[PDB]
């Protein structure tokens, strides 16, 4: 299924996943669009942070979802 | 101005619909990076709302 990954540069990206896939996999398939580590990937979802051992189902992200990447950075 | 600054504010709020706007402009002024303000905010940086 497709989904809809917003980004904080505003930049929506188009990725497939299925209803059975990790988060971290997931992550693992943005880090070779946009070449940021899943690391400083930070999902969330709703307003709520998806935790790398868990899966598209567990949250119910359906088709067409928009998923929120927020990055990470220690510095300022 | 704050054109780039109230911009790049509002596409946090895009991001996160339950942190208030005027708390998203605090930190905005601070680093002025949208990355380390929500990777802060999401560190306990900022008060999230939390009903007293």
């Amino acid at each position: 299924m497709q989904i809809f990954v917003k980004t904080l540069t505003g930049k929506t990206i188009t990725l497939e996943v299925e209803p059975s896939d990790t988060i971290e996999n997931v992550k693992a398939k943005i880090q070779d669009k946009e070449g940021i580590p899943p690391d400083q990937q930070r999902l969330i979802f709703a307003g709520k942070q998806l935790e790398d051992g868990r899966t598209l189902s567990d949250y119910n992200i359906q088709k067409e979802s928009t998923l929120h990447l927020v990055l990470r950075l220690r510095g300022g | 101005s704050n054109s780039q600054l109230n911009a790049m504010a509002h596409q946090i709020q895009e991001m996160f619909p339950q942190v208030p706007y005027h708390l998203v402009l605090q930190d905005l002024q601070l680093t002025r990076s949208v990355e380390i303000t929500t990777d802060n905010i999401l560190e306990g940086r900022i008060q999230v709302p939390f009903p007293t």
